[PDB]
RNA sequence: AUCGAGAGU
DNA sequence: ACTCTCGATG
């Protein structure tokens, strides 16, 4: 691998360094070895990173991976977008999938989870439990055909 | 899913689209018969009536008329039937469904709608012939081209709704995009191969054209700028007139590889105050680029200036070109005889490389590269050996093609094509690949029934040696087929896998928004970000500057 | 005489290859364009169909007759149907023809333009005759019949011009070239090795001089001399095609000038 | 109203850089041995060649639309053959005791270098360039 | 008023790098009048660049990744779309695991 | 489907030259390239119109009524 | 709850969305023969009236900005600053 | 009409790939695009 | 279908005058003539001869869009000259050449055999 | 359009004069753009054109049979014997002005196809119309003056923009929009419009 | 008379097929540089030779002029579009009463042909005309 | 109402 | 397992 690191003088230059690339994962026991630098060691399995180094390091890898998906094709996307996605995944404490198990079990009003894969059930177990839908959600005021708390409808108008 | 969050809807239209260069960026040539059909409810008022009545009088079939009038009681008067249809004195506090007219606001979308940008308010300009017409440089955000693409158009009914379209949604406001903090529209095809030839040093334009060109630009200040050349025959440079289109307070500095404030490659770019100083203009300057003349002009002068910029650049370059002309013959893929000899042997020596590794491996001498099969290492060596052959034979062709070779001329603009496209057209086309590896053995230990079993040589394992010019051989052709079948396949599967991503991505985030405290939170009030982006800064208003504190000598930090 | 000048070289019943010396290109062009697009002619702008048992369809047949070449020498004393004061046509602004042919024989009966049949009172003016340059004597092949098929038609030729529809074109091809050698350098020839072994040499290089390699220094080079050839279709002979071109051009220039007088 | 600079130079290199109608010329000044020149030149309109001796001026002289002629009866600083007009853009200290200026004649660039050209080659829009014989 | 200090941090590190005393004076010779303009100008130009409350970034961020995703199509890694498919699912079952040790 | 009256691009009459063209090939025994030059077709837009026009009409005349 | 004329953080500048709909809701009223509190140098279109009503701060509306707990602040279109 | 008579259809590892043995029997190029691609073949 | 009839290229509608003249606001002694139901055949020829007369500063034309049969000439002339004359002289200058030609062709037409 | 996957719609119609023209008087029937020739490497298209030119001239069939000894050269050597330049370039004149074109242009007969999909068969446009029995939404397809689907996905985009009122207007006043009565206790569509 | 065999996939497996019979089995013994680069004789075993190679193609692609000098997915596009081409579908169109049928007015056999057009009866029932095309930038429409 | 061929990136 | 147009059946 190649690296850009300060000269004793100030100039940033190419100290070329030696890195080992692996086929398989056990974080728990490699960073505890001699000679490796535990402060750096990286896995593309962000899932592992979490369970070892805690969530806030896991966020960062989850981003750093999504990034390499995009950047590998040429495409730039400004941080904040990916940052948000990543940050939404990583705020219920754990890693929360972008499929029906992570974000569609997550204590929202019922109607917003209706508007997505498992529709009918979600209405039933909403029924029996007697959920109370807030009606602060985009997807719910759209069903009711009213002004959405959005750009134009986030404030109120008066006299 | 289908009736409540995505309905079918009234006041909508749809048509084939085709490009029209003499039409401003934010405009949409709505064909007439559609504008004869769609209707905006306008309320009678002292400010309008005089116009307004003339429409009800015109009647629903001569363009600038209308259909239906409606009254206090809420009874619908039908303008096409009814005895009293050439009559009717318009009474304040009524309404008048009317033909969509020039300069109305409309939402004009293309499916699929994977953006804000796939939906943008335009400015109507009614026309004959039955095509939604548009400006070329609103192509990208929609991702249209004109080989059939069909496009929708919705019309706002409410006065507030009109505002929402003209104020938040419209095409000039979307120019600089938050998605990649860069502009999403540039200058494409004809226009762009032109924005360049026009600007070579060499390019000289004399009086009579100059005066038309000048005039062609609408915002022209009417001041024949003084010709660079005055001596024998007083010429202007390309640059020179294009400088007219460029407004004032516009400053741009580039610098590519060989760039020197003399620029003996006419390299980089230098622009001071709506004037181009040196350097060819091509995609780096005027593409959908970051430093981009369009990123600049939008932020500096204003959106609406940049909108009218596009048109002007276009109209001048589109013209000059129309009188200069441009083409592409098979001649433009042909290359120098002695190079087709040099290409040939450049392949041949790589065919001997492979041979020799193969004969090497055939003797168990080939050393396995730690952690891969001797057979993996053989493959990888070979693959590389002919990827480097194609590319060398290719680079070899990139050089005969002269500054006039029309293919190369587009390549230098960045209008279309690439080095790869030259390679495959003029040189060798290359190694075919299926599931990452060179052609399989479908038949037992052989590729096709025209080969001996156990044959790992190139020819046999999917190397196409000829060009898209000279032509392939049967075998080659059939491998090549398997190439872009895989290609087609995952292409139409790329679209399904992704279609679903962009649905889910949307549905989870969806209700996240920056609230009036500069927090960032969903419907529950659960905070997600404490400052949007961590700096509370809209992505649009942002750009690649340098931090000169970070780099260089402790001495030169201090020098 | 004065400025603009001609030298005919080849001349036929349909060809006029001339030299046009001492003029702006501007006009050498605007002449050519007019010559194509603006000189008026007679052709069929209304077919009235009684019976057609033929293979072909009604409006297919119609189309073809439209294109049929018709005499147009005394056109400029016929009127445009939109201008006359008569409901629809009148023998003062139209010329009516008839087509009757009926499959009689066993052996495939042909219908030529030769079979078109003046009806309307011409007024004794040369107008609306199917033009026949054919040697065997039959113009165009309009359509074919079998044993028992009819065509029963009624054409109505009106005055018109290319701009409206190209059937009113009186001219096919308009050969046009200037500065045979690229003395003026209006083009930039495309080449592999020798720009001059790789293109060829028009017959038009004979009636001009070479460049003599070394002879550059002055400047300001305009275009006199244009090498044309008008191929007439027959509606008008060739002479008139160039002339009326020149006339009609002159006529619409007039109409602007006289429209300042009128303002 | 006046003239800004003057010198006779001699041309060394004549450079066609993938270009037919323009050559850039590195030429040097007979007289002062602390001075040289760089000029992008229409060699179709005014030919030039090896070891040549050319005459130069700058000026600001003999701004509304450009009228032409009616000047076969008029003032002209046109004793000179070849004549351009450019904006100017950089005044580079080579450091010293020595200084260079940069002009653009619609992209046909110029470099010039000396040090009396101080109170004499302003910082300005104006700049004709007149090259004779 | 701590958050305020934090968001700004980096912007200033630029600001102080550009508007520093050798530089203002020697590099790009300003004058008071122009300088105080540059100053008042930046402030506004900053202020303009703030996010507007209402901005539905939820979607915007999804779309802004949901698009260039559909534009990917063709050194032993799971890359492009399938990787994106892997990542968002929160894949336990992943195909190209790899450690990268220094 | 019958010979086209007048060539598309150029304009010159050509439907008058069909029966004559077929009689130059089949009868005085000539190659299409000469026939095309004899009949007065010297451009190739005007040419391609004859070398191609395919006469399906001969084959709908075949049907009875 | 409520909130005072003081103790207001909430951008003293105008959002594009606030404006957007203020220009909408006004454009609406003008377009229904309700009075115009400007002088028209010569305009008819209800929106471009309201653009002028606004850019001489004579529009008599009040934004009510909601915070995410259950509270809010009032802002007259005299107070808010039209930068943009 | 000729093409549609000479058509093949397959219901449902990797059958969409042009496969080696197709040489000479099935048409390499002729196939619909997208959501039935390579499942439908022409002889 | 949305297609406009072909005659809408050389036939003037209702209240549509061959020449509609407006005085260019940006310059001085300058003029922009709209020409209706005409095209490049005309505007090009006018423009070429509108530049031969040595008391003219500027002249140019443009067909704002090809769908329509209009075109816009712009003339600016020297202190004194009123462009309406510049145009008049122009137009006449043309007509004389076309006559001149019309004769000269007819002359040399007559001398040849057939 | 052509024969090598180079589909294209008409953008405009120009009359013969306004077309560019060759010195022989010829005008093209169709002008394609050169920019669609590098990226899809549709070389044959170019070859066909060269061959087809030669063939129409010499009055013979163009043999473009695939695996042959026919050559771009072999053709080019013939095309010259007939007096044109060997890669199908011809000097053309911009017909607007009569002036020569600075570039020489690729010119030749090329077999083109007409495809189904014409415009007048597509140009559906509704402005309120029939509505489905069950839903009370507009109906599918242009065969019966139907609506256009403002699908789930187009909504996302209106939300992105921040255009709330427009979202209501599109999702209600066009399409489904109805009024119901509701109990202010047992909050249900139980109620009973004795409305009068 | 045993001059030709019927071979399926499975038997194909156990053979050797020559491409062109000419250049692929006369004795081994200059190269016009613009000819493509075919491989060699390297094979001695040849049990039956391919009739001619173009017969790997189906109905549609057989229509293409020069598909060898052409990117492989482009050919595939033309082959889904030759089936939307307008032409004469049958001589008797006049007498068949069918929902929707389009026929061209002046059908034109192509100028650039395939040897296997003969058996596809494409010159006898064309679809497409023979246009003069000009590759150029003009109005930019 | 239920199924079957094609459009576009 | 986006929007589209067509063509068919109990
Ligand atoms: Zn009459
Ligand atoms: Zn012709
Ligand atoms: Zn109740």
């Amino acid at each position: 691998y190649d690296r850009k690191v300060p000269s004793p003088t100030g100039e940033y230059v190419k100290e070329p360094e030696w890195v080992l690339e692996t086929d398989g994962v056990n974080l728990s026991e490699v960073m505890t070895v001699p000679g490796i630098d535990p402060t750096r060691i990286y896995t593309n399995s962000f899932i592992d990173i979490m369970e070892v180094l805690g969530i806030e390091a896991g966020r960062a890898a989850l981003y750093k991976e999504v990034y390499n998906v995009i950047a590998s094709d040429g495409s730039y996307v400004n941080y904040r977008h990916m940052a948000l996605l990543v940050d939404v995944m990583t705020t219920q404490g754990g890693l929360t999938s972008v499929t029906r198990h992570g974000f569609n079990r997550s204590n929202t009003g019922a109607l917003m989870r209706c508007s997505f894969e498992e529709t009918v059930e979600i209405l039933f177990e909403a029924g029996a439990s007697a959920e109370l839908d807030d009606c602060r959600g985009v997807s719910e005021n759209v069903i009711l055909g009213q002004m959405a708390p959005i750009g134009t409808g986030a404030f109120d108008v008066m006299i | 899913r289908g009736n409540l969050m995505g309905k079918r809807v009234d006041f909508s239209a749809r048509t084939v689209i085709s490009g029209d260069p003499n039409l401003e960026l934010d405009q949409v040539g709505v064909p007439k018969s559609i504008a004869k059909t769609l209707t905006y409810p306008e309320v009678v008022t002292p400010y309008n009536i005089d116009r307004l009545t003339q429409l009800v009088r015109n009647g629903p079939n001569e363009h600038p008329g209308a259909k239906y009038v409606i009254r206090d009681s809420g009874d619908r008067i039908d303008l096409r039937y009814s005895k009293r249809a050439g009559d009717i004195q318009l009474q304040y506090g009524w309404k008048v469904e009317r033909h969509i007219m020039d300069n109305d606001p409309v939402l004009f979308n293309r499916q699929p709608s994977l953006h804000k940008m796939s939906m943008m308010a335009h400015r109507v300009k009614v026309i004959p012939y039955s095509t939604f017409r548009l400006n070329l440089s609103v192509t990208s955000p929609y991702n249209a081209d004109f080989d059939g693409d069909e496009m929708n158009l919705h019309v706002p009914q409410s006065e507030e709704t009109r505002a929402e379209l003209s104020q938040l949604c419209a095409v000039p406001l979307q120019i600089v995009s938050p998605q990649s903090n860069k502009p999403c529209m540039g200058i494409v095809q004809d226009t762009l191969c032109g924005i360049r030839k026009l600007t070579l040093r060499d390019t000289f334009i004399e009086l009579d054209q100059v005066l038309n060109m000048l005039y062609w630009v609408p915002d022209w200040d009417g001041v024949i700028p003084t010709p660079a050349i005055i001596k024998p025959k007083p010429l202007w440079s390309g640059k020179q007139i294009l400088s007219v289109a460029i407004p004032n307070g516009i400053h741009l500095q580039r610098f590519d590889e060989g760039t020197t404030l003399l620029s003996p490659k006419d390299n980089g770019m230098l622009i001071i105050d709506g004037q181009i100083i040196f350097g060819v203009v091509e995609k780096k300057t005027v593409g959908s680029s970051n430093g981009g003349l369009i990123h600049v002009v939008t932020r500096e002068k204003g959106p609406q200036v940049c909108a009218k910029l596009f048109g002007n650049i276009q109209k001048v370059v589109n013209f000059w070109l129309l009188h200069n002309g441009f083409s592409t013959g098979i001649g433009d893929t042909i290359a120098d005889g002695p190079t087709m000899r040099e290409i040939t042997e450049t392949i041949a020596e790589a065919k001997k490389k492979v041979l020799d590794v193969t004969k090497e491996a055939q003797a168990n001498l080939l050393t396995a590269k730690h952690g891969m099969t001797l057979r993996e290492s053989f493959e990888d060596n070979v693959v590389r050996f002919l990827n480097e052959a194609r590319d060398k034979a290719g680079r070899l062709a990139e050089v005969n093609l002269k500054d006039l070779n029309n293919v190369k001329q587009m390549v230098m603009a960045g209008s279309k094509g690439s080095f790869i496209n030259i390679a495959q057209m003029s040189a060798c086309v290359g190694q075919q690949s299926v599931e990452g590896k060179r052609i399989a053995f479908g038949f037992v230990d052989r590729t096709l029934p025209h080969f001996s079993k156990d044959d790992y040589s190139p020819e046999s394992k999917g190397f196409v040696e000829n060009s898209y010019l000279r032509g392939l051989t049967p075998q080659e052709f059939f491998f090549h087929a398997m190439g872009g079948r895989e290609g087609l396949i995952d292409t139409a599967v790329k679209t399904a896998e992704t279609g679903y991503i962009q649905r889910r991505l949307v549905k989870a985030l969806e209700d996240i928004m920056v609230h009036y405290d500069n927090t960032t939170r969903n419907s529950l009030g659960n905070v997600i970000q404490f400052i949007y982006g961590e700096d509370g800064m809209d992505a649009a208003h942002i750009e690649k500057q340098s931090l000169d504190t970070i780099g260089g000598s402790d001495a030169a930090f201090e020098k | 005489e004065e400025g603009p000048q001609v030298k005919i070289r080849e001349a036929s019943k349909d060809n006029v290859d001339f030299i046009l010396s001492n003029v702006d290109l501007a006009m050498a062009n605007s002449l050519r364009r007019v010559m194509i697009a603006e000189i008026p002619t007679l052709a069929i702008d209304s077919v009235e169909v009684e019976t057609n048992t033929t293979v072909l369809a009604d409006e297919f047949i119609a189309h073809r007759l439209g294109l049929i070449p018709l005499q147009s020498m005394d056109i400029e004393q016929l009127e445009y149907s939109r201008d006359c004061f008569c409901e629809d046509h009148c023998d003062k602004c139209s010329v009516v023809l008839t087509l009757q042919a009926f499959g009689e024989s066993e052996s495939t009966t042909n219908v030529y333009s030769k079979d078109l049949v003046i009806v309307s009172n011409l007024m004794g003016r040369n107008i609306g005759h199917p033009i026949i340059q054919d040697k065997e004597g039959n113009g165009v092949l309009i359509c074919k019949l079998r044993k028992g098929q009819e065509l029963k038609l009624t054409c109505v030729a009106k005055k018109g011009i290319a701009k409206e529809h190209a059937k009113w074109g009186p001219a096919a091809a308009i050969e046009f070239e200037y500065d045979p050698w690229n003395k003026l350098k209006h083009t930039d020839y495309w080449y592999e090795q020798d720009s001059a072994k790789e293109w060829p040499q028009s017959k038009n290089c004979e009636y001009e001089d070479p460049p003599n390699e070394g002879d550059p220094f002055d400047y300001k080079a305009q275009a006199d001399t244009f090498y044309m050839n008008v191929e007439s279709v027959g509606s008008i002979p060739v002479d008139q095609v160039v002339v009326r071109g020149i006339d009609t051009l002159q006529k619409k220039v007039a109409s602007i000038l006289l429209a300042l007088t009128q303002m | 109203s006046n003239t800004l600079f003057d010198d006779i130079f001699q041309v060394s290199e004549v450079d066609p850089g993938r270009y037919n109608k323009v050559c850039r010329i590195e030429a040097a000044s007979t007289t002062q041995d602390q001075c040289k020149l760089t000029l992008d030149i229409n060699v179709e309109l005014f030919p030039v060649a090896a070891q040549d001796s050319l005459t130069v001026t700058i000026a600001s002289s003999l701004t509304r639309s450009w009228r032409p002629p009616q000047a076969g009866d008029r003032s002209l600083a046109d004793d000179y053959d070849y004549v351009m007009y450019g904006t100017a853009y950089k005044f580079e200290e080579v450091s010293k005791d020595l200084i260079a200026v940069y002009y653009s004649f619609g992209g046909l660039l110029m470099r010039l270098e000396g040090n009396y050209r101080n109170l004499n080659n302003l910082k300005q829009e104006n700049a004709y360039l007149l090259i004779r014989r | 008023q701590n958050a305020q200090r934090d968001a700004v941090t980096l912007f200033c590190c630029l600001l102080r790098s550009r508007l520093a005393t050798r530089r203002v004076l020697q590099e790009y010779r300003l004058t008071k009048q122009a300088f105080d303009w540059v100053l008042s100008n930046i402030e506004a130009q900053f202020l303009r660049s703030v996010v507007h409350p209402g901005e539905m970034v939820g979607v915007l961020a999804a779309q802004s990744i949901g698009e260039p995703a559909t534009q990917m199509t063709l050194k032993k890694v799971t890359s492009g779309v399938p990787r994106l498919k892997e990542i968002l699912n929160v894949a336990k079952n992943m195909k190209t695991p790899s450690l990268t040790v220094y | 489907m019958i010979v086209p009256v007048r060539c598309f691009s150029c304009g010159k009459v050509v439907g008058d030259k069909w029966e004559s063209y077929l009689n130059l090939l089949q009868e005085d025994e000539l190659d299409e390239g000469t026939a095309l030059s004899r009949l007065g077709l010297k451009r190739y837009c005007c040419r391609r119109m004859i070398l191609t026009h395919v006469d399906l009409i001969e084959k709908f005349l075949r049907y009875n009524p | 709850k409520a909130i005072p004329k003081d103790q207001r953080a909430t951008t003293p500048y105008m959002t594009k969305y606030e404006r957007a709909r203020i220009l909408g809701t006004r454009a609406l009223q003008i377009s229904m023969n309700a009075p115009v509190f400007v002088d028209l140098e010569g305009e008819t279109d209800p929106l471009r009236i309201a653009m002028k009503e606004l850019a001489e701060k004579k529009i008599p509306l009040v934004i009510r900005r909601y915070l995410p707990d259950g509270s809010f602040e009032d802002w007259s279109v005299e107070e808010l600053i039209v930068d943009l | 009409t000729l093409s549609h008579l000479r058509r093949t259809n397959t219901p449902i590892a990797k059958p969409r790939q042009l496969h080696n043995t197709h040489w000479g029997l099935v048409c390499p190029a002729e196939t619909p695009e997208g959501q039935a691609c390579g499942l439908v073949k022409n002889l | 279908m949305n297609a406009p009839d072909r005659f809408e290229l050389f036939l003037l509608g209702e209240g549509e005058s061959k020449l509609k003249i407006d005085p260019d606001t940006k310059a001085p002694n300058a003029v922009v003539i709209t020409f209706e139901k005409e095209d490049h055949t005309l505007g090009n020829l006018i423009r070429a001869e509108l530049l031969n007369d040595r008391k003219v500063l500027f002249a140019a034309y443009k067909v704002e869009h090809p769908f329509f049969a209009r075109f816009k000439l712009r003339i600016q002339t020297t202190e004194g000259y009123d462009p309406k004359d510049a145009l008049k002289n122009a137009c006449n200058s043309i007509i004389n050449k076309l006559g001149a030609l019309k004769t000269n062709f007819e002359t040399e037409w007559n001398l040849q055999t057939l | 359009a052509s024969r090598h996957g180079q589909k294209g719609t008409i953008g405009i119609t120009y009359r013969r004069e306004d077309m560019p023209f060759t010195a022989e008087g010829i005008v093209p029937d169709l002008i394609i753009n050169p920019h669609a020739i590098p990226s899809r490497m549709t070389v044959a298209h170019l070859i066909e054109c060269l061959l087809s030119k030669v063939a129409a001239l010499s009055g013979n069939e163009g043999d473009a049979s695939p695996f042959t000894d026919i050559t771009v050269e072999g053709i080019s050597k013939l095309l010259r014997e007939h007096g044109y330049q060997s890669r199908g370039f011809e000097v053309m004149y911009n017909g607007h002005t009569g002036k020569k074109l600075m570039a020489q242009i690729f010119f030749g007969p090329t077999y083109y196809q007409r495809l189904r999909h014409m415009v007048d068969d597509k140009i559906h446009a509704r402005a309120r119309g029939p509505m489905q029995v069950l839903t009370r939404q507009p109906v599918e397809g242009r065969s019966r003056d139907g609506g256009l689907r403002f699908g789930e996905m187009e909504r996302d985009c209106m939300i992105a923009h921040g255009a709330a009122s427009f979202l209501k207007e599109r999702l209600m006043e066009a399409s489904d929009a109805f009024r119901v009565h509701i109990c202010g206790i047992c909050g249900l569509m139980t109620v009973i419009a004795k409305l009068n | 008379e045993g001059l030709v065999e019927y071979i399926d996939a499975e038997e194909e497996e156990s053979i050797l097929i020559a491409m062109q019979p000419e250049d692929l089995e006369p004795a081994e013994a200059d190269v016009d540089p613009a000819k493509r680069i075919r491989v060699s004789h390297h094979a001695t075993t040849f049990t039956h030779c391919e009739i001619h190679p173009s017969m790997i193609l189906g109905v549609a692609a057989s229509i293409i002029p020069f598909p060898d000098h052409n990117q492989s997915p482009r050919n595939t596009y033309q082959s889904a579009m030759g089936k939307q081409a307008m032409g004469v579908f049958l001589t008797n169109y006049n007498v068949r009463m069918d929902t929707m049928a389009n026929i061209l007015y002046y059908p034109q056999k192509p100028l650039g042909t395939t040897r296997a057009m003969e058996y596809l009866k494409f010159r006898e029932l064309p679809a497409g005309q023979n246009a003069i095309v000009a590759i150029a930038c003009y109005s930019g429409y």
